[PDB]
C-alpha cells in the first residue's frame, strides 16, 4: 500500500490552503518521510534497506530546513543586550551568539547534525569500580588518573585498559551526540569522578549577582573563570600519547581542536562536518572574548588556531573528504539549505530537466521544497521554476494513476487552466 | 652647697622654680632647658623650709612656703624684688604642707601642722589673713592636698596612720569632717588627689610602712575602694606621691633613690610605666 | 674628768639637727616628686644647680610623623569643626581621615607599614569608578575588588616564605600544591603540564571559580578515596581538597599543615578557595578563624579578627585590649575614630572618648600641645572637651600662637574667649597688662 506515499505529502497540502504556521508543512513533511522511513525499514527486501536510508536522509532534511528558516524567516528583532567590563565571560559569549546570526545559524546546523548522531548501547557489565584489576594486581602506588602520565604505562592491567576503552568511546559518542548529561551522568555513575569534573569546564562563568541579565535562569554561579586556560590545559592533556584515543578525541572536540586519526578515521559527512564546525564556533568565540579583553594574558599558555574558516570552506574540505555522501543528491541540498544557496540550487535541478530523473525522491523533494518556500517567503523561487516543476510533477501523478489530487498542486498558476 | 633640698616647685607656666632646704632659704630661678639661672634667695625662716608653692597666677606672684619654725610665711614678688607680705603661724609645731586651692575659691591656703591642725586662711579685701582652722590628727599631720571640684573637700594624710576627707559646709563655717580611712601602719606621709574629672576620683596614699593605697571612689556615694598599689613592701619607706595632670599617671618618691610610675589598666589594677 | 668647752657651736647644730629629723621621722633617704604643671617631674637633684631635675616624662608615644607639624596640618584639613551643642567648644563633625593616609609618612618596609596598609584594603572605603546597573550588583563588585586587593596582599607577605619552601621541594606535585599556595594558578597548571600530571593541570583551572558542581565532586572523590582507596598521592589529595572549597573546614583536611605555614599562608587558601560567593569577606575570614587560634600578641592578626568580628567589634576590641598592646595607643584612636565617621563600625560614645583620652594625653606628654590638642575635639561628652581643651589652652597659650600652622590651631575652634582670657592671665603673670 506504500505507493500511497504521493498522499500524505499532498495530503498536508490541502490541510493548509483548506484552513484560511506555514513551516507546519515542512514539519509535517519531515514526520511523514520518517514514518516512512519506518515502513520501508521494518521488515522487507535488503532492497528497500537502500530506499530506506533515503528517506531517513529526506527526513533529517526537512528537520533542517524547518530548524533554519523558522530562526532566518520567524525572526522579529528583539532586543539589545548592553553588558559592562565588569560582566562575565559567560555573559559574553551569550551576546556573541544573540547578536551574530551568521555563526547562531552554525549552532542550530550543530544542533541538528548531533539532533540525529548515532550513540552506541549503554555498555553492560560495567565494573564496580575504577581500575580495579590494576589496584588489585596490585601495582598503582597512586590511584589518580595522571599516575600513567607520570610513569610508563606498563603500570594499568590489560584489563583495565580494556574498560577504559569502552568507557571512552561512549562517553565520546555521548559528547558528538549533544548528550552532555547522559555523559556526566555516565562519568559520575561509572566512578569515573575527575573525568566527570572535566567535563565541567565545559561552561564558561556566569554569576547571577553581577552578570544581572541571566538573574532568572540561574540563583549560584557557575562556570569557570579561567576557561582560557581550562581550554588550553584540555588541549595539551588531549595531545598527550599514552591515552586511550577515544580520550584523546574528547579532549580534542572540548578544546575545538580535531580528533586524532584513530578516531577521526571513522567519521562520516555528519560526523566530520559536525567535528569541524564545532571548531569555527570554539575559535570564533574565543576570538570574540580576545577582541573584548575578557582573556587575561596569563592563560595563553599555548597556542591554538586563530584563525576561523567559514561554512562555505569547512563544506568544501569536508565534501572532497567524503565524495561519495557529499554527492547523494538529498545531501547536496542539505548544504544548499545550510548555506541559503537554496533557490540556487532549485533552479539549477530544474534545468537538470532540459541524470535527476534517475532518483525518485529528487523530483518530488525540489517540487515540495519549492512550493513550501514561496508559501512562507513569496517570491523565493521563479515562477517559472514553480510551474516547469510542478509540471513534470503533475505528469507523474497521472503515470501513477492518482489524477485524484492534481488539484490541490495546481493552485499556484494561472496556468492551471491547461488542466 | 646643696645637700638637702626638702621641695620645689612649679609655677604654672613653669618658668620661675622655687625650691627651698634645711638652711631656711627659700632659692628663686629663672629655669630653662639646661640653664637655671639663680634669680633670688629668701631669709626669714626659723627651721629648715619644708616646702614652697606658688598661687595661681591670677593672684600676682603669691608663694606661701611653709617651714619648721611653726610659721608659714607669704611672699611675693614686687616690681622685681621680694618682699615677705603676710604670715599666719597659728599652730604649735613644725608646719609640714602648704597647697592653695582650686583658684575658684578665691585665694584660699591649706596648712598642716603637727599640732593635729590644718587651716584655711583666706585673704580678705585688705589683703589681711581670716583663718578659720579644724583640728585633722591626734598625733600630729604630715600632709593635706586639695580636690578639684564643680562642695570643696581636701584629704588629709596624719600621724595616727588616717586619711580624712573633709568638706566645706555653710551651717557649720568650718569644714565638716565627712569621711575618713584606714590602711596604714605607720605616719601616713604624702597624702594626694587626683585632678581627673573623669569616670571617679583617685588618691594614692603613700606611707612610712613602705605602702601605697588607693582609694577610688566610684562616684559621690558608694565609699572608697582599698587597692594596696602592689602587695610587697618598697626596699625603703615612702614619702611623696603626685599625681600627673594629663594622664592619671602616679609617680612615687619612694625613699630609695628613684620615682616609680603607676599607671592604671583596664583591670582596676596598677601597672609600672616609664 | 669630763671638761668644758666654749666653741661647742659646730657640735650644737650636729646634734641640733639629728634632733630635728628623726623628730619628724625624716629618714636620710630622702626623695621628693610632683607632676609638673607642664605634665613631667621634678626630683631631688644633688648634681644640677638647684638640687632638682627637669625630668622630660619618657613617651610612651613612639612614631617619628607625629613629631612633625606637617602631618597635623595636612591632617586637620581633613576634618571638619562645628561648635558643641551644649557649650561653644569644638569637636569635629566630618573626618575623611583613613588608614590609607598615614601610609606616606611610614616605610614600606616597616611592619607598621604593614598594619596600616591590611587596615587600609580592610577597612578603608573601596571606589567604584565605572557605573553599575543596578547598585546591588555595585556592592557585588565592591567585594570581589576588596577581595581581590585583600588576597593579593596576603600573597605579598607569605611570598618568601613559600618560595624558599619551593626551592627545597624534591617533589614535583608538591611545588604544584605550593604554588597554588601563592594562589598562582597559571603555574600550577603549566608546572602539571609539564610534569606530566595533565588531568590534574585541568582540574587546576577551576581554582577561582566557585563552581558548586565540581566543589562537591571533589569532595566525592575525596570521600571514594578515604573508604578504601588503598594509596592516593599524598599532594593530589591536598590539591584535591582545595577544590572541595573547605580545606580545613573537613574530613581529609589540611589542619595538619598548621605546623608547616604560617597562619596567614593557610588563611589565604580559605580567602582564596574557601567558597568566596557564598560568604562575605567577613564571615569568610570569621570561618577560617573558627578553626585556628592565632598568637595573642600578633598585630596583623588581631586586625583580622576585628574584621571578621563584624557584628561585636567592640566587644572584641575590649577584649583585644585586655590581653595584649600590639595595638597601640595611637592605631587604636585612629582605628576607633575612622570606623566611626565612615559608618564602616559603631563604638561607644565612651569607648571613643575613653581611646581618646588615652593619646590626647600621650601626646600631651610629649609637649605637643598643638597635636593633643586637635586630638582632644572628637571627645564625645561636651563638659570633659570643654575643660580639657580649656586646661592646656591657658596652661599654655604661649607656645600655640607662633607659627601659622600654630594658627590654623586655635583657629581649630578655640572660643574667641578662651583664648584672650588665658592671654590676659599671661600677662597678670607676666606684669605688661593692657
Amino acid at each position: 500500500y506504500q505507493t500511497e506515499r504521493f498522499t500524505k505529502f499532498s495530503d498536508t497540502l490541502k490541510e493548509f490552503k483548506i484552513e484560511q504556521d506555514p513551516f507546519n508543512i515542512i514539519r509535517e513533511f519531515r514526520s511523514a518521510a520518517g514514518q516512512l522511513a519506518l515502513d520501508l525499514a521494518n521488515s522487507g527486501d535488503e532492497s528497500n534497506v537502500i530506499s530506506s536510508k533515503d528517506w531517513e536522509l529526506e527526513a533529517r532534511f526537512w528537520h533542517l530546513v524547518e530548524l533554519l528558516l523558522v530562526f532566518r524567516n520567524a525572526d522579529l528583532d528583539l532586543d539589545e543586550m548592553e553588558l559592562h567590563p565588569y560582566n562575565s565571560r559567560g555573559l559574553f559569549e551569550k551576546k556573541l551568539m544573540q547578536d551574530n546570526k551568521q555563526l547562531y545559524q552554525i549552532w542550530i546546523v550543530m544542533v541538528w547534525l548531533k539532533e540525529n548522531t548515532y550513540v552506541m548501547e549503554r555498555p553492560k557489565n560495567v565494573p564496580t569500580s575504577k581500575w580495579l584489576n590494576s589496584i588489585t594486581s596490585g601495582g598503582l602506588k597512586s590511584c589518580d588518573l595522571d599516575f600513567p602520565l607520570r610513569e610508563n604505562t606498563n603500570v594499568l592491567d590489560v584489563k583495565d585498559k580494556e574498560e577504559d576503552h569502552i568507557f571512552f568511546k561512549y562517553i565520546y559518542e555521548l559528547i558528538l551526540a549533544g548528550a552532555i548529561d547522559e555523559a556526566l551522568e555516565e562519568a559520575k555513575l561509572s566512578d569515573n569522578i575527575s573525568i566527570c569534573m572535566i567535563l565541567c569546564g565545559i561552561q564558561e562563568y556566569l554569576n547571577p549577582v553581577i552578570d544581572t541579565q541571566i538573574a532568572n535562569e540561574f540563583n549560584t554561579q557557575q562556570g569557570i573563570k579561567k576557561h582560557s586556560l581550562w581550554r588550553r590545559t584540555v588541549y595539551s592533556l588531549s595531545q598527550q600519547a599514552g591515552l586511550d584515543p577515544y580520550e584523546r578525541a574528547i579532549y580534542s572536540y572540548l578544546s575545538g581542536a580535531i580528533p586524532n586519526q584513530e578516531v577521526l578515521q571513522y567519521s562520516d559527512w555528519e560526523s566530520d562536518l559536525h567535528i569541524h564546525l564545532n571548531q569555527i564556533l570554539q575559535t570564533e568565540i574565543e576570538n570574540y572574548l580576545l577582541e573584548n579583553n575578557q582573556v587575561g594574558t596569563d592563560e595563553l599558555i599555548l597556542p591554538l588556531p586563530s584563525h576561523a574558516l567559514t561554512v562555505q570552506e569547512v563544506l568544501n574540505r569536508v565534501a572532497s573528504r567524503h565524495p561519495s555522501e557529499s554527492e547523494h543528491p538529498i545531501r547536496v541540498l542539505m548544504a544548499s539549505v545550510i548555506l541559503d544557496s537554496l533557490p540556487s540550487v532549485i533552479h539549477s535541478s530544474v534545468e537538470m530537466l532540459l541524470d535527476i530523473i534517475d532518483k525518485p525522491y529528487l523530483l518530488r523533494i525540489v517540487t515540495h521544497l519549492a512550493i513550501c518556500l514561496d508559501i512562507i517567503n513569496p517570491g523565493s523561487v521563479e515562477e517559472v521554476d514553480k510551474s516547469k516543476l510542478i509540471t513534470t510533477y503533475i505528469s507523474l501523478l497521472k503515470l501513477q494513476g492518482l489524477y485524484e489530487n492534481i488539484p490541490i498542486y495546481a493552485t499556484f498558476l494561472n496556468e492551471s487552466d491547461c488542466l | 652647697h646643696n645637700e638637702l633640698i626638702h621641695d620645689a616647685v612649679l609655677d604654672y607656666y613653669g618658668k620661675r622654680l622655687a625650691t627651698c632646704s634645711s638652711d631656711k632659704t627659700i632659692k628663686i630661678f629663672e629655669v630653662e632647658g639646661e640653664t637655671h639661672k639663680l634669680i633670688d634667695t629668701l631669709t626669714g625662716h626659723e627651721g629648715p623650709v619644708w616646702r614652697v608653692d606658688w598661687a595661681h597666677p591670677k593672684f600676682g606672684t603669691i608663694l606661701a612656703s611653709c617651714s619648721y619654725d611653726g610659721k608659714v610665711l607669704i611672699w611675693k614678688e614686687e616690681n622685681g624684688r621680694w618682699s615677705q607680705i603676710a604670715v599666719h603661724a597659728v599652730h604649735s609645731a613644725s608646719v609640714n604642707s602648704v597647697q592653695w586651692a582650686p583658684h575658684e575659691y578665691g585665694p584660699l591656703l591649706l596648712v598642716a601642722s603637727s599640732d593635729g591642725k590644718v587651716s584655711v586662711v583666706e585673704f580678705k579685701e585688705n589683703g589681711t589673713t581670716s583663718p578659720i582652722i579644724i583640728d585633722a590628727h591626734a598625733i600630729g599631720v604630715n600632709s593635706a592636698s586639695w580636690a578639684p571640684a564643680t562642695s570643696r573637700k581636701f584629704v588629709t594624710g596624719g600621724a595616727d596612720n588616717l586619711v580624712k576627707i573633709w568638706k566645706y559646709n555653710s551651717d557649720a563655717q568650718t569644714y565638716v569632717l565627712e569621711s575618713t580611712l584606714e590602711g596604714h601602719s605607720d605616719w601616713v606621709r604624702d597624702v594626694a588627689w587626683s585632678p581627673t574629672v573623669l569616670l571617679r576620683s583617685y588618691l594614692a596614699s603613700v606611707s612610712q610602712d613602705r605602702t601605697c593605697i588607693i582609694w577610688t571612689q566610684d562616684n559621690e556615694q558608694g565609699p572608697w575602694k582599698k587597692t594596696l598599689l602592689k602587695e610587697e613592701k618598697f626596699p625603703d619607706v615612702l614619702w611623696r606621691a603626685s599625681w600627673s595632670l594629663s594622664g592619671n599617671v602616679l609617680a612615687l618618691s619612694g625613699g630609695d633613690n628613684k620615682v616609680t610610675l603607676w599607671k592604671e589598666n583596664l583591670e582596676g589594677k596598677w601597672e609600672p610605666a616609664g | 674628768h669630763h671638761s668644758q668647752d666654749p666653741f661647742s657651736e659646730c657640735n650644737d647644730e650636729i646634734d641640733n639637727a639629728k634632733l630635728i629629723m628623726k623628730e619628724r621621722r625624716f629618714t636620710a633617704s630622702y626623695t621628693f616628686a610632683k607632676f609638673s604643671t607642664g605634665s613631667m617631674l621634678l626630683t631631688k637633684d644633688i648634681v644640677g644647680k638647684s638640687g632638682v631635675s627637669i625630668k622630660r616624662l619618657p613617651t610612651e608615644l613612639q612614631r617619628k610623623f607625629l613629631f612633625d607639624d606637617v602631618y597635623l596640618d595636612k591632617e586637620i584639613e581633613k576634618v571638619t569643626i562645628e561648635a558643641r551643642k551644649s557649650n561653644p567648644y569644638p569637636q569635629i563633625s566630618e573626618s575623611s581621615l583613613l588608614f590609607k593616609d598615614a601610609l606616606d609618612y611610614m616605610e614600606k618596609t616597616s611592619s607598621d607599614y604593614n598594619l596600616w596598609k591590611l587596615s587600609s584594603i580592610l577597612f578603608d572605603p573601596v571606589s567604584y569608578p565605572y557605573k553599575t546597573d543596578n547598585d546591588q550588583v555595585k556592592m557585588a563588585l565592591l567585594k570581589k575588588e576588596r577581595h581581590c586587593r585583600l588576597t593579593s596582599w596576603i600573597v605579598s607577605q607569605i611570598g618568601p616564605e613559600i618560595e624558599e619552601k619551593i626551592r627545597n621541594s624534591s617533589n614535583e606535585i608538591e611545588q604544584i600544591f605550593l604554588y597554588l599556595l601563592l594562589n598562582d594558578v597559571v603555574r600550577a597548571s603549566k608546572l602539571a603540564i609539564e610534569s606530566k600530571n595533565g588531568h590534574l593541570s585541568v582540574l587546576i583551572s577551576y581554582l577561582g571559580s566557585n563552581d558548586p558542581r565540581i566543589r562537591d565532586l571533589a569532595e566525592l572523590q575525596l570521600q571514594k578515596w578515604s573508604t578504601g582507596g588503598c594509596s592516593i598521592d599524598k599532594n593530589i589529595s591536598k590539591i584535591y581538597k582545595l577544590l572541595s572549597g573547605s580545606p580545613f573546614e573537613g574530613l581529609f583536611s589540611l589542619k595538619e599543615l598548621e605546623s608547616e605555614f604560617s597562619w596567614l599562608c593557610l588563611l589565604n587558601l580559605t580567602l582564596c578557595y574557601g567558597q568566596i560567593d557564598e560568604y562575605s569577606l567577613e564571615s569568610l575570614v570569621q570561618s577560617h578563624l573558627d578553626k585556628f587560634s592565632l598568637p595573642y600578641d600578633d598585630p596583623i592578626g588581631v586586625i583580622f579578627q576585628l574584621y571578621a568580628a563584624n557584628e561585636n567589634t567592640e566587644k572584641l576590641y575590649k577584649e583585644v585590649r585586655q590581653r595584649t598592646n600590639a595595638l597601640d595607643v595611637q592605631f587604636c584612636w585612629y582605628l576607633i575614630q575612622t570606623l566611626r565617621f565612615n559608618g564602616t563600625r559603631v563604638f561607644s560614645k565612651e569607648t571613643s572618648d575613653e581611646a581618646t583620652f588615652a593619646f590626647a594625653a600621650q601626646l600631651e606628654f610629649a609637649q605637643l600641645h598643638g597635636h593633643s590638642l586637635f586630638v582632644s575635639c572628637f571627645l564625645n561628652d561636651d563638659k570633659a572637651a570643654e575643660d580639657t581643651i580649656k586646661r592646656l589652652v591657658m596652661r599654655e597659650i604661649t607656645l600655640l600662637r607662633a607659627s601659622t600652622n600654630d594658627h590654623i590651631l586655635n583657629r581649630l575652634k578655640i572660643p574667641s574667649q578662651l583664648i584672650f582670657n588665658a592671654q590676659a592671665l599671661k600677662d597678670r603673670y607676666e606684669g605688661n597688662y593692657l
